[PDB]
């Protein structure tokens, strides 16, 4: 149903809440009562109407395929290249995993997307992520591993990731300081 | 699960299968050394099965082809972090303490080169320094390893050691031990006694010595031992450190100095560093050259399979999901098939 303001501009007349609810529960009565043609004609002229983007895959010279995803955490980004075939090894800035994220959370972080759609061992994957700290890495690191996955698994298994939150990017940054205060919601003890 | 445990026999056949260790054997040949984890799991499980690895059965290779006449060799193990390079070591000591060597064993030279309270000053050479209590407990270690060879070996020299006492060529070497250890301003000294009159004799053949040195690179690096005056203290200025340095010379035959580079530990040196240049450093590396660099990898699949299935069958992986092929897939990508990740993740997994 549209706005009163969508109603108010079709009529050039301003309205009131209540008339805009009244008019609305006419219509909707109006709907129910089984409508015909010549009715939903009339009907429509106030209806107003209302996925994972898969990435390509990509050949290398050699021809192994791979997709190519990137993702944002905080202050770190990532970019990472998952191979169709590969026997689950992972190299960030060149640097092996377990070496680069010597942090247990981090490697649960890593596993998280491959081992969600059961996938651990069959995908090689190349990073490159700077900026944040080591969690913010970790977290960039695993949107852009589920992104990537993303053109490799199936469209039940994306949807199924995107519900499990995989590819949604975390908004959550940092909060700016403000003046007058000790932090971004710290306030000064106050003083009675 | 080997039935094979003579250390000797086993071989690429035996690759990827455990080997064990006789509670007597731990205690005589191991009294030191062994890693602090892997001892905990000794004590936990009442056995000490060590998997057969490449690196071991190749060290073993040229352990035995090995020629006494030859100067002695220096092999050099190296890898990642936690890629088990201190338990080959322990593996190739367990097979010469077998063939019946003497072991000279130095459990962590990282040890000997930072956090000493007691650091006196070497009456034999004033411009050197003392570690009595070190040089106390590896005579005491080196005693209980080699008591049997200890009576039998012969010094061929006189020690003094104050104004008044001294020992007497042809004495035991066992008293050289014991005045060491009893008397512990004097450990220092007695070490050194100790490895020059080792590294003299097994030129004549008296034995076959192993030098097996876990953590050799601290001995050319820099050291957190700070002088009365907080000046800082070069390895050199150490006799322990010097000492060993002077065993670590090929110059002579009749054995075989194996080493283990090991990160962990190590002073002024990034986590990541591992290749035997970067743990050792120009000094380092030239002194050890010519020597033969033995990499020790993480678990392949077939040696992490067989690490998970020793866990099981021990009860270990207490974790209902454990068993599960799921469970060991896990496992395998939070440790990337590293030793020592992976026992740490099992231990409370
Ligand atoms: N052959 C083996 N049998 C049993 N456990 C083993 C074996 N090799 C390695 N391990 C396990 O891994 C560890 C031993 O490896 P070790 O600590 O010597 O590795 P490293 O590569 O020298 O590591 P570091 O970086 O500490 O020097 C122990 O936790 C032990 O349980
Ligand atoms: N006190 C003492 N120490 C000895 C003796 N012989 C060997 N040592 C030990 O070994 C060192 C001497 O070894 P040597 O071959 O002379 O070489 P140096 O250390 O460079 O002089 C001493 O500093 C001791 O640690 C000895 O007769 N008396
Ligand atoms: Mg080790």
């Amino acid at each position: 149903w549209l706005i009163k303001e969508e109603l108010e501009e079709m009529l050039v007349e301003k309205l009131s809440d209540l008339d805009y609810m009244q008019f609305i529960r006419l219509l909707e009565k109006l709907l129910t009562s089984q409508c015909g043609a010549a009715e939903e004609e009339f009907v429509q002229r106030f209806r107003r109407s209302v996925k994972q983007l898969i990435e390509p895959v990509q050949y290398d010279e050699q021809g192994m395929a791979f997709s190519k995803s990137e993702g944002k955490r905080k202050t770190a980004k990532a970019e990472a290249i998952v191979y169709k075939h590969g026997s689950g090894r992972i190299k960030v800035n060149g640097i092996d995993y377990q070496l680069y994220f010597p942090i247990t959370q981090d490697r649960e972080q890593l596993m998280f997307p491959f081992h969600f759609v059961d996938r651990l061992g069959k995908h090689d994957v190349t990073c490159t992520v700077s900026g944040g700290g080591r969690s913010a890495q970790a977290g960039a690191i695993r949107l852009a591993m589920a992104k990537a996955l993303c053109s490799f698994v199936t469209e039940d298994e994306v949807e199924w990731m995107r519900q499990a939150g995989l590819l949604t990017t975390d908004p959550r940054v940092r909060e700016r300081k403000k003046p007058g205060q000790e932090g971004a919601r710290r306030k000064f003890t106050w003083k009675k | 699960r080997t039935n094979e445990n003579d250390p000797a026999k086993h071989g690429d056949q035996h690759e990827g299968q455990h080997y064990n260790i006789s509670p007597q054997d731990l205690e005589t040949v191991f009294p030191h050394g062994l890693p602090p984890r892997f001892v905990m799991q000794v004590k936990t499980f009442s056995e000490a099965c060590l998997m057969v690895r490449k690196p071991a059965l190749e060290l073993l290779h040229y352990l035995k082809n090995t020629s006494f006449a030859y100067p002695a060799i220096r092999y050099l193990l190296y890898g990642e972090k936690g890629t088990g390079k201190t338990l080959s070591l322990c593996h190739v000591i367990h097979f010469c303490a077998k063939q019946d060597w003497l072991i000279l064993h130095i459990p962590d030279a990282h040890l000997w080169v930072k956090n000493c309270r007691d650091l006196l000053q070497s009456s034999y050479n004033k411009q050197r320094f003392d570690q009595p209590l070190e040089a106390s407990t590896w005579l005491k270690n080196f005693k209980t390893t080699n008591e049997r060879f200890l009576n039998q070996i012969k010094v061929q020299e006189k020690y003094v050691w104050n104004k008044r006492e001294s020992t007497e060529k042809g004495s035991p070497l066992g008293e050289v031990v014991e005045q060491g250890i009893t008397r512990v301003r004097n450990a220092t000294d007695a070490v050194g006694i100790v490895l020059k009159e080792l590294k003299r004799q097994s030129s004549l053949g008296m034995f076959h010595l192993l030098v097996a040195v876990d953590g050799i690179n601290a001995l050319w690096g820099r050291t957190t031992l700070k002088r009365e005056d907080k000046s800082p203290i070069a390895p050199e200025e150490l006799a322990l450190v010097h000492n060993l340095r002077k065993m670590m010379k090929n110059d002579w035959h009749g054995g075989a100095i194996v080493s283990a580079l090991s990160q962990t530990g190590s002073l002024f040196k990034p986590r990541k560093a591992y290749l035997p240049q970067e743990l050792l450093g120009k000094e380092g590396f030239d002194a050890l050259d010519p020597f033969i660099p033995i990499l020790v990898s993480n678990y392949n699949p077939k040696e992490f399979e067989s690490c998970i299935q020793y866990y099981l069958e021990n009860n270990w992986l207490q974790h209902e999901k454990a068993p599960t092929e799921e469970g060991k897939k896990e496992l395998l990508f939070l440790s990337n098939a590293n030793p020592s990740l992976l026992e740490r993740h099992c231990a409370y997994l």
